[PDB]
RNA sequence: GUGGGAGAGGGUGGUGGAAUUCCCGGAGUAGCGGUGAAAUGCGCAGAUACCGGGAGGAACGCCGAUGGCGAAGGCAGCCACCUGGUCCACCCGUGACGCUGAGGCGCGAAAGCGUGGGGAGCAAACCGGAUUAGAUACCCGGGUAGUCCACGCCCUAAACGAUGCGCGCUAGGUCUCUGGGUCUCCUGGGGGCCGAAGCUAACGCGUUAAGCGCGCCGCCUGGGGAGUACGGCCGCAAGGC
């Protein structure tokens, strides 16, 4: 099972405007992924958190989606 | 807040010799600066209790350095209290 | 006699009942059914079998309008949350995509004592 | 003064007279608050994540600045009065924490 | 002092999505609801389920932890501003300026009181439906205060680590949050588990001591009567010490 940062470049964890990267951290549903998947560190994760929620408010990143298959 | 610029300007005007950062004088001044800022902050915002506690803490520290001073050099203290507007 | 081609099927399943409503590609319904629509009355309304019967029923009624392709939307939980989609597939409605939409709050409302 | 990124998001369907006009009044807003402009990024059209003002997309600008801190709030309220401005975010800049660094 | 940091610490304004309720609208019948089974209840004045729009209040899913912050009560969307505490490194300044702390003064979950707003959902009292030998109860349906905001009182609690504060001393191993380093590791500062010596009535505690010491405050002296009586103080009251 791939972690996220396992496959990714040298990338800004700050920047709330870059979607192409930030999306790679959410499930099918708009949910932020746990460490267990994002392979982040403590403070790493925790910054990611905020930078996403800024993205969300800006409407570049979704608050939720719906489950397919099922 | 207090930027470096303003803070430094204080230490320069409070120092006994060039480069002293640590005299009773310097500490009492600096303290008092932060004190008065805190007063203006709680003259609005009276509903902020935690900062207020911080201010009692500080106020006390000032009083202790003062009481030391007055114990040691009564003159430095008379003067310093004077140029500071206290009592 | 709307003559409705393809469309969507909502399954609202609960612990006391299951209900199925069928609709057009913009969301206006066509027919519907529930467990008490068919004869059942009490607790019996929340069997899986109920969920079946209703799904089917709603389907028969939909094929009445000429329904074929169905895109499914599921909300809630209960037995025959699943038996509904199972006898929805067996119906003869060829099912395009299942989706679970079951809505949840981001936390605003206090719940009933029943609930916490 | 301190460094703030600004973002403005407005209705896609504006023509040129309109779009350039909202830009002008935005400028006049920054000026009128003492906002100095360090640089600008204009993406414009982007397909949103969820609809905003019944709109599947939005129009995006980003303005980095330096400006007084008693202002930055009221600054943002005037920026937002505009009917055709859907979102206003203002954030003080931060240096780029890097991961997979 | 200088430089570096982490944080649901506080106060103030803005602002975002999900959800509940309600109003409007389309489409569409005969039920929905709820239970152990039921019934009240809502529904042909068109409910429920589905779609579109609006209004309002409250609370912040995932991230989230066996996590962080705070003296404590406590503190979670996002943003800006005002502000508190605190950790590290550098070894620069002052030169014992220290610890504790009876009174005092300030803070102090919830419920509660006053005045004025607000009221989605929940909901003491209450109104009903059931269950039962009866039901004032558990379960169901409604529902007022309240819950929310401003201001002013109230001062309690399993206000719990049931463990007063500060300092020095006394094997380790392990997990972790946050600094610094020549970054298998090491070195500060928090958080947890196991465990040396030791302590303990046992349970347990064990560099986050309940061990070895010192300073200072608080407190105890069989159970009931009783946190009662009386007196005093405080309180609008409830009532508190
Ligand atoms: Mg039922
Ligand atoms: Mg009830
Ligand atoms: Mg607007
Ligand atoms: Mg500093
Ligand atoms: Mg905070
Ligand atoms: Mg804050
Ligand atoms: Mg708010
Ligand atoms: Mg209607
Ligand atoms: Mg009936
Ligand atoms: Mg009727
Ligand atoms: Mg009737
Ligand atoms: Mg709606
Ligand atoms: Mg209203
Ligand atoms: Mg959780
Ligand atoms: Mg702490
Ligand atoms: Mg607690
Ligand atoms: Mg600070
Ligand atoms: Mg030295
Ligand atoms: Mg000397
Ligand atoms: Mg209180
Ligand atoms: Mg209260
Ligand atoms: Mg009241
Ligand atoms: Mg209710
Ligand atoms: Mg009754
Ligand atoms: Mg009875
Ligand atoms: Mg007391
Ligand atoms: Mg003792
Ligand atoms: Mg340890
Ligand atoms: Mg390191
Ligand atoms: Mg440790
Ligand atoms: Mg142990
Ligand atoms: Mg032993
Ligand atoms: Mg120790
Ligand atoms: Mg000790
Ligand atoms: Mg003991
Ligand atoms: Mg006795
Ligand atoms: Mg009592
Ligand atoms: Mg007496
Ligand atoms: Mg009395
Ligand atoms: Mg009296
Ligand atoms: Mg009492």
């Amino acid at each position: 099972k791939a972690k996220v940062k396992a496959t990714l470049g040298e990338f800004d964890l700050r920047d709330y405007r870059n979607v192409e990267v930030l999306k790679r951290f959410l499930s099918e549903t708009g949910k932020i992924l746990p460490r267990r998947r994002t392979g982040l560190s403590a403070k790493e994760q925790r910054i990611l958190a905020k930078t996403i929620k800024r993205a969300r408010i800006l409407g570049l990143l979704p608050f939720t989606e719906k489950l397919v298959r099922k | 807040p207090i930027t470096k610029e303003e803070k430094q300007k204080v230490i320069q005007e409070f120092a006994r010799f060039p480069g002293d950062t640590g005299s009773t004088e310097v500490q009492v001044a600096l303290l008092t600066l932060r004190i008065n800022r805190l007063s203006e902050h709680l003259k609005v915002h009276k509903k902020d209790h935690h900062s207020h506690r911080g201010l009692l803490m500080m106020v006390g520290q000032r009083r202790r350095l003062l009481r030391y001073l007055q114990r040691e050099d009564p003159e430095r203290y008379r003067a310093l209290i004077e140029k500071l507007g206290i009592r | 006699k709307r003559q409705v081609a393809s469309g969507r099927a909502y399954i609202h399943a609960s612990y006391n009942n299951t209900i199925v409503t069928i609709t057009d590609p913009d969301g206006n319904p066509i027919t519907w059914s529930s467990g008490g629509v068919i004869g059942y009355k009490g607790s019996r309304k929340g069997t899986p079998y109920a969920a079946q019967l209703a799904a089917l029923d709603a389907a028969k009624k939909a094929m009445a309008y000429g329904m074929q392709s169905v895109d499914v939307i599921v909300r809630g939980t209960g037995a025959g949350r699943e038996q509904a989609i199972r006898a929805l597939q067996a119906s003869g409605l060829q099912v395009k995509s299942i989706v679970d939409d079951t809505p949840v709050p981001h936390n605003g409302c206090r719940p009933k004592k029943k609930f916490r | 003064m301190r460094r703030y990124e600004v973002n403005i998001v407005l209705n896609p369907n504006l023509d040129q007279s309109q779009l350039a006009l909202e830009k002008e009044i935005i400028q006049r807003a920054l000026e009128n608050y003492g906002a100095r402009v360090e640089k600008v990024e204009e993406l414009g059209l982007r397909r949103l994540a969820y609809p905003i003002a019944k709109d599947p997309q939005g129009y995006f600008l980003w303005y980095q600045v330096e400006m007084p801190e008693d202002r930055v709030n009221d600054l943002a309220r005037e920026l937002r009065i505009r009917d055709n401005v859907r979102r206003v975010m203002v954030v003080k800049s931060q240096e780029p924490f890097l991961a997979n660094a």
